[PDB]
RNA sequence: CCAAAAGAAGUCUUUCUUUUGGUAACCAGGAU
DNA sequence: GAGGATAAAATACTATATCCTGGTTAAAGGGTTTTCT
DNA sequence: AGAAAACCCTTTATTTGTTATATAGTATTTTATCCTC
């Protein structure tokens, strides 16, 4: 009960609600933070989110064109069921099941996978940047200077 | 000294060594050999392993064939492997990027089990990259190196862990397999027995015993000696051997109905159909040792057997009993003890042959699924053999292996010792084996079985300190993947010359003594105590009567690197591994020079790394050229032997091959013809002798600097050239024609200077940063149909010329020549990646003198980056006006117990100049046991030291007492070896005596050329606006979160508060703050970084309300 | 050289463990391609 | 860990046998492997102060 | 929320503000080096800014 | 508070969100697996990189072409639908994607402990069969009618 | 912020105007 | 004999210094479309 | 109108089943067994 009653106080003491938790629409990063850039050749260099919100549109778009044709339940629960599983790839690839791969069976980087560790957001890039104005060498021995 | 031209470099050995170096690149020839099974293979094992000679290939295609379906109406069988000649040979492959490989065809013969009717066909398997006769691989181009891992054996371990508790011993086994299922029997805390199959929970193990189809009354009749196992019976709780059938499947197979013939065959499935477990040879072996099973009867099978487990787990209850030996019913005796894992009796190496191997087996497993379940598929009588093989994933598996790795690996060619040390290396970490961040202490020590088997001195100094190691001189791999060393056998006290290789179980039950040890020239020791090494290592004094082997000499327990470390014993380990390990790194020099100390080592390991020259044949030189030697052979024929003149290694040096032959001279075979990039008339050359004094001056060789001559600049002593490579190709693109010209849009003609009439520039011409070196364009695409430009392209012809030039620039910080151009075509038929019409490849060279900052470093690990390079005027001269070219602070030297430089640098005086031992009446008694002509030698002279029996103490001072003057009769370095030096810069000479001699030293490839980098503004990143990293692009230095602390403790808010915004990511506040500079404004206000609001975007995408509020 | 005059400069060695990891200096022009630093400043940067 | 009871008997002047030189690489291993290992706790154990 | 998710598990930390709905009023060194301000130490306080 | 924030910074805010704020920040719906045409190299519509969610590639360029010049500002054309302002908007708009069907978030369901799961006092291992369509559950019922 | 083309003025080569054109993640190897 | 409460074991998640450079970026199968004869 | 060689899409499926070098720390679910009524 101590540990329950954390969760239960935490969504009585707001006015936030917790239906928050199951979701009915997903929200789509801006095109800039997830660029595909032309790689000479006719090439294209994605951005791995790219991928992942395709599996997301198609499941979603497959299961829409089910429902309003008429299928058994089976079929449509089917169907929901690997929505259910595209979106939680989507959000963190791995955390349930097997990852989500992608050329040379090598996992995605889902959303959580771009604020975690050395290599996230926080460390990599707002408590440490590179800056203009710098340079670097070799350092010797300088006894005629002064202190 | 066994080479037919070798130079005359007179050693101080006093040992005689019975045993020639093997061949230093024997391991991975011996090894893929095996694996596509050549007759020299075949002969080798006849006269060895004669009893079962079969290739890896071979067994791959046994263990396989043959293929059946369910109802076995049908089968598929492989057998005779069969190569054909390579497609080209090395020099083709290396210049066109083509792979050097073999084609491989077998023999795969179908039989229908009821018509009786048999098709065979020759079935392609594809393309099999070959070994060169260098220990190489040549995949795409490139030249590669397959590494020796080391793993552990499998077979039975046993071990013992005390208890927290209850302070009690609890005794353990675990039975790894190769690729198969786990099985432990431990005892716990309670006095029982358990078991876990596969992975799950204990479990007694009365309940496997009654499963394998034991009664209650045999376990009590067998294991009845022991008060735990009546323990575990009695409580066991279960009766009957179906009930424990069922339980076992409980455990193994989660909610599934347990039935009677499911369990009967699940049980034998895991463990004793040999599809899904296998031992291997090795682990039949061993688990046949440990338990002592069959000692006699050949390992042919590789499952378990109910005797093994049984064997097992009596082992186990007796090893906790406290027992010493234990016999086996059927089998002879065994020792009572448990395992060390890190012994190297139980560590195994996966040689090249062996990764092949196993990535060819999971080739063929795929391509079997693959068979047999296409061979339900179709119907009967259409099936033919080519009909089922699906050859695509086993060529996938070699692809892979050789492209994707950490075994397969790049080739080190920074100079020749790089590579043969590359290639005689033993790396712990792959896959299949421990990993550097999950790794100990325990397993980076150096254990005492690897005395002559692996190096202790030779490892990484980074956080792979341990992981790898090197193969030492004299150690070879046996047919089981285990390494072994010669011993000298001594019988009844005679020291025999009959050699015989010794793995570590073996080694350990002997008693071994020391290689440096007093025989009396009939194999008999002087006194009969001398040190040996007993059961675990340990050291002792045995009477000479116990002895049974010796080594067959010193230097037996280290490896090609640091056998060339003269006056090593001398030296303590942290700097010998330092001296090692930097001997790699040294650059080829434009002119190559021998050491005068040098230990003998450098003639062998130069010809065995192969980047000499080496008569083929015997014969006369018919003609000599910088591009080819032609020797006639006695019989008719020639050979015309092509060099490699100003060739690109792997990491950007030269790779020049000159001749040292002349038009006239006779060559013998084997005989060195022609030197290689580090090579000085065939030894190994890798530095200059320079003259050194060991004096503090002025404070610029302070903490590890040096101070160079201007000689050594002015003569190119130290230069060194680099060439670079660039790369560009031609491709269709779905638009479409891509094109290299010189027409490219918006740019002038002075830009266009340099090319010739086709894109390329021009051979010869020097280029700058940011020039230009192919001229290319490609479609500018969006393909717009606009009403009037469309309707004019259309009928009345207006053309595309839609064009974006991507050039091939010349990056930053790079110039030089262009020595080079190599360009590919379509036109021509040359075989390119599928889509590129054509691919051009420019080489620009540079060369590059030593300046400050530059690396340098000696033998004996005493690095260093240059701080002066003073005038030839202002450096300490000798009384006959003669300056040092180095100068070493003295600081350095007593502190980190390296004192073998300084004996190297009195016998590189005594070389320089010459001796003459004065045996006017009868010889000095310290030049008593100094080999003959040593007595007397000529101004540089070649000498050598070999590793642990070299030049004493004793004939260092008696060689130094008595050395020729120079021109007049003036000895300018006395007995003790030091000389008046005079202050070229002040005039007056230096109060005391300075010790100067002749030091060996070399440049590293850490070049501050390479190294300077500073920016004011140039690209940033795309995502976030911050700037980009590298050199080759611009790029910023990072100002990471310790830095941040750092200005956070000083207390500068604002110094802060502006690297992080407006020199990073304030994408107005960066062209704010340029123009206030540029107009002499003030510096204005900071705003928000851009890489917050990325945050905010990323939190908000997560489905998360984030938001700043007022 | 009458630009750089008085105008000082931030040098700084990774790891920065404690705070004289950096320090700042006032710069002057040398020959060459490496960065002379004073003998006395080694131990606070702890650089050889 | 535990001293190994011979002992080196050799100073470096006068240059070690094999065997001395074997049980000696013996801690000189174990030495530098600790700082290798130390490097990365000492910044690890600072980043959480 | 913003200190602690930049400290060390960032999910975790994440979610319970989450669902806490936990607000910042940004008064530590970390948050103001993250957002772009003035420390509040040394020479970024009021007495001396 | 602060929309694209001037540094006028007093506290920040994090909570849960509802479907009706993730509709409320996007500028669009995306309802096609398209990302780029490659031929013409120009976005596709109703996709990943449309320029009517996310706005203009080109600084004051339409999809049609009729506005190129910046005397236009702060219109939508009549036929392609793109807005005409400065192409830096990408990297602040964000579309959404209507699902046909309710997904949970893995964050509230997955990571231990279990949030959901003390919520609604279910065990994990029984969650993860509810959400996954491996058994039913009962939501109500009526006890009254039923005695 | 740069390149190319055209027009004007002067200088014998700069200024003004118009148009077009304008990166990441993995694995590996080193250094202190 | 049955139920509950407490040890036990078993899984689940988290962390492990800084900096630099170099090589690669999908295959494979099904169905279909378009051009050539 | 039919055949062959080049596009466009999908997906690494997830069984009554193709995956065994870390340790150290804490926290949360089983679970097994013992104690009590
Ligand atoms: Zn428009």
């Amino acid at each position: 009960a101590l540990k329950r009653l954390k969760v239960v106080a935490a969504f009585q003491q707001s006015g936030n609600s917790p239906m928050g938790m199951v979701l009915d629409a997903v929200p789509v990063i801006p095109p800039e933070l997830r660029p595909m850039v032309q790689l000479d050749g006719g090439r294209f260099a994605t951005s791995d989110l790219n991928d992942l919100y395709r599996r997301v549109i198609n499941r979603n778009n497959r299961l829409k064109r089910l429902i309003d044709l008429g299928a058994p339940e089976i079929i449509v629960n089917n169907e929901k069921r690997m929505l259910q599983e595209s979106v939680d790839a989507l959000f963190d690839n791995g955390r349930r099941g097997r990852p989500v791969t992608g050329p040379g069976n090598r996992p995605l980087k889902s959303l959580s996978d771009l604020l975690k560790g050395k290599q996230g957001r926080f460390r990599q890039n707002l408590l440490g940047k590179r800056v203009d104005y710098s340079g670097r060498s070799v350092i010797v021995v300088g006894p005629q200077l002064k202190l | 000294n066994s080479v037919p031209g070798a130079p005359n470099r007179v050693s101080f050995a006093k040992l005689r060594e019975p045993l020639e170096v093997p061949g230093l690149l024997d391991v991975q020839t011996d090894s893929f050999e095996w694996l596509i099974g050549s007759p020299r293979w075949r002969e080798s094992a006849a006269e060895r392993g004669d009893v079962n000679p079969v290739g890896g290939l071979e067994e791959v295609l046994y263990e396989l064939s043959p293929i059946e379906d369910f109802s076995g109406s049908m089968s598929l069988s492989f057998s005779d492997p069969r190569f054909d000649d390579v497609k080209a040979p090395v020099d083709e492959c290396k210049d066109k990027d083509m792979t050097y490989a073999a084609p491989l065809f077998v023999t795969a013969e179908f039989i229908n089990n009821n018509t009786g009717e048999i098709k065979s066909q020759t079935v392609f398997m594809g393309d099999f990259p070959m070994m060169t006769e260098k220990g190489t691989f040549i995949i795409n181009g490139t030249e590669r190196v397959v590494v020796s891992q080391l793993v552990r054996s499998p077979g039975v371990y046993f071990d013992e862990t005390i208890d927290k508790s209850t302070d009690k011993t609890l005794h353990s086994v675990k039975v790894i397999p190769s690729r198969g299922a786990w099985l432990e029997f431990d005892v716990d805390k309670r006095d029982t027995v358990g078991v876990r199959i596969d992975r799950k929970r204990r479990q007694p193990v009365t309940v496997l015993l009654k499963a394998l189809g034991w009664t209650s009354e045999q376990i009590v009749e067998r294991f009845g000696f022991s008060e735990i196992m009546r323990s575990t019976l009695e409580k066991d709780n279960t009766v009957g051997t179906d009930e424990a059938l069922l339980d076992i499947y409980r455990k193994l197979r989660p909610g599934e109905p347990p039935t009677k013939e499911s369990a009967q065959t699940l049980l034998e499935n895991l463990f004793f159909k040999e599809k899904r477990y296998d031992l291997a040879r090795v682990g039949r072996y061993k688990v046949n040792k440990k338990l002592g099973l069959h000692v006699g009867e050949p390992i042919t099978s590789s499952t378990l057997t109910e005797e093994d487990v049984v064997a097992t787990i009596e082992y186990l209850v007796r090893l906790h009993e406290g027992q010493t030996t234990m016999t086996v019913p059927g089998g002879v005796e065994v020792p009572v003890e448990t395992d060390d894992i890190d012994h190297f009796g139980n560590r195994r190496l996966r040689t090249v042959g062996e990764l092949i191997q196993n990535q060819i087996r999971v080739g063929m497993s795929r391509m079997e699924r693959v068979v047999r379940e296409r061979m339900t598929t179709q119907d009967v009588e259409a099936i033919t053999p080519q009909t089922l093989i699906n050859i695509r994933p086993v060529v996938a598996a070699i692809k892979e292996f050789f492209g994707t790795s950490q075994l397969s690996q790049f080739m080190d060619q920074n100079n020749p010792l790089s590579g043969l040390t590359h290639k005689r290396r033993l790396s712990a970490l792959g896959p299949g084996g421990l990993s550097r961040e999950r790794a100990g202490l325990e397993v980076r020590d150096v254990h005492p079985s690897h005395y002559g088997r692996m190096c202790p001195i030779e490892t990484p100094e980074g956080p792979n300190i341990g992981l790898i190691g090197s193969l030492s001189v004299y150690a070879r791999v046996n047919p089981f993947g285990f390494i072994e060393t010669p011993y000298r056998k001594v019988v009844d006290g005679v020291v025999s010359d009959e050699i015989v290789y010794l793995t570590a179980d073996e080694e350990d039950r002997h008693v071994v003594a020391q290689a440096n040890s007093p025989i009396d020239a009939d194999g008999r020791f002087v006194e009969p105590r001398v040190l040996v090494r007993r059961k675990a290592g340990e050291v002792e004094y045995v009477p000479s009567s116990e002895v049974d082997y010796m080594d067959v000499s010193p230097r037996q327990m280290v490896s090609v690197a640091t056998a060339m470390i003269p006056f090593l014993e001398h030296d303590d380990a942290n700097r010998a591994l330092m001296g090692a390990n930097m001997q790699r790194q040294a650059v080829p020099l434009v002119r190559s020079e021998a050491p005068l100390v040098g230990t003998g080592m450098e003639l062998r390991a130069a010809i065995d790394a192969g980047d000499v020259v080496v008569a083929e044949e015997s014969g006369v030189i018919e003609e000599v050229s910088a591009d080819y030697i032609t020797v006639m052979h006695d019989n008719g024929t020639r050979r015309t032997y092509r060099m490699r003149k100003f060739a690109r290694s792997n990491h950007g040096t030269c790779a020049n091959q000159c001749p040292i032959v002349d038009a006239g001279d006779r060559v013998e075979a084997g005989q060195v013809i022609a030197d290689g990039p580090c090579t000085d008339d065939g030894e190994m050359a890798l530095g200059k002798n320079l003259l050194v004094a060991i004096m503090p001056w002025e404070g610029h060789n302070y903490e590890d600097a040096i101070i160079l001559s201007n000689r050594l600049v002015e003569e190119d002593v130290l230069t060194s050239i680099h060439i670079e490579e660039h790369e560009i190709d031609a491709r269709d693109t779905k638009l479409g024609a891509e094109e290299i010209t010189r027409d490219i849009p918006n740019i002038s003609d002075e830009v266009l200077a340099d090319l010739d009439e086709r894109g390329i520039v021009r051979i010869g011409a020097e280029v700058r940063d940011g020039d230009i070196l192919v001229g290319k364009v490609t479609p500018k695409g969006e393909t717009e149909l606009t009403p009037e430009e469309r309707l004019l392209r259309a009928i009345f012809g207006e053309k595309a010329r839609e064009v974006r030039d991507t050039s091939l620039k010349v990056p930053h910080g790079e110039s030089g020549k262009v020595i080079g151009i190599r360009v590919f075509s379509r036109e021509d038929e040359d075989e390119l990646p599928a889509g590129v019409n054509e691919l051009v490849r420019v080489y620009v060279a540079q060369k590059r003198k030593i300046s400050d900052g530059d690396k340098l470093a000696g033998r004996h690990g005493n690095k260093g980056v240059i701080g002066k390079i003073l005038p030839v005027e202002d450096m300490p001269f000798l009384a006959d006006g003669t300056p040092v070219d180095i100068i070493l602070n003295t600081h350095g030297v007593p502190r980190r117990m390296n004192i073998g430089q300084i004996l190297e640098t009195h016998l590189g005086w005594c070389a320089h100049s010459g001796w003459k031992v004065d045996a006017a009446k009868g010889v000095p008694d310290w030049a008593a046991r100094l080999p003959d002509e040593l007595l007397e030698a000529q101004p540089n002279a070649i000498v050598s030291t070999p590793v642990f029996d070299g030049a004493q103490e004793a004939e260092l001072q008696g060689l130094l007492s008595c050395t020729l003057p120079n021109r007049d009769g003036d000895v300018l370095v006395d007995a003790d070896g030091k000389a008046m030096l005079f202050d070229g810069r002040s005039g007056e000479p230096f109060p005391y005596p300075v010790t100067v001699g002749y030091m060996y030293i070399m440049k590293l490839h850490h070049l501050v050329d390479d190294k300077i980098h500073a920016r004011s503004t140039g690209p940033y990143s795309m995502i976030t606006q911050q700037p980009l990293g590298g050199k080759a692009q611009f790029g910023g230095q990072r100002f990471g979160e310790m830095e941040c602390w750092a200005m956070q403790a000083y207390g500068a808010a604002y110094t802060l508060q502006e690297l992080l915004t407006i020199k990073s990511d304030d994408t107005v506040g960066r062209v704010k703050v340029y123009e206030a500079i540029v107009k002499g404004e003030n510096i204005p206000e900071p705003g928000i970084p851009e890489s917050f609001k990325v945050l905010l975007k990323e939190l908000q995408s997560l489905c998360l309300n984030v938001e700043v509020l007022s | 050289e009458e630009v750089i005059a008085e105008h000082p400069v931030l040098l700084n060695r990774a790891p920065t463990l404690h705070r004289l990891g950096i320090q700042a200096f006032e710069p002057m022009l040398v020959e060459g391609k490496a960065i002379q630093l004073h003998p006395l400043v080694c131990e606070a940067f702890n650089a050889d | 860990g535990e001293f190994i009871p011979r002992p080196v008997k050799s100073s470096f002047r006068e240059g070690l046998t094999v065997l001395e030189y074997f049980i000696n690489t013996h801690g000189a291993r174990k030495g530098l492997a600790d700082t290798a290992l130390r490097t990365a706790d000492s910044g690890y154990l600072t980043r959480r102060l | 929320w913003l200190s602690a998710a930049s400290f060390q598990e960032t999910t975790r930390v994440l979610t319970d503000a989450a669902i806490n709905c936990r607000s910042d009023k940004l008064n530590g060194l970390k948050e103001n080096v993250i957002i772009g301000k003035l420390i509040p130490a040394g020479t970024g306080i009021n007495r001396y800014r | 508070g602060a929309m694209l924030d001037v540094n006028f910074f007093d506290e920040l805010r994090i909570g849960l969100a509802t479907a009706e704020d993730i509709r409320q920040w996007s500028y669009g719906e995306v309802k096609k697996p398209e990302t780029i045409n490659y031929r013409t190299l120009k976005p596709e519509k109703d996709g990943l990189f449309c320029e009517k969610i996310f706005g203009p590639t080109r600084d004051w360029e339409c999809y049609c072409g009729k506005y190129k010049r910046v005397r236009f500002k702060g219109i939508i054309c009549e036929r392609c639908g793109v807005e005409v302002t400065r192409a830096k908007v990408r990297r602040e708009r964000m579309g959404h994607i209507e699902l046909a069907a309710p997904v949970t978030h893995i964050w509230y369901f997955k990571g231990v402990p279990s949030r959901l799961g003390y919520l609604l006092d279910l065990a994990p291992k029984d969650l993860e069969k509810i959400i996954y369509f491996a058994a039913y559950v009962i939501t109500s019922v009526d006890e009254e009618m039923r005695h």
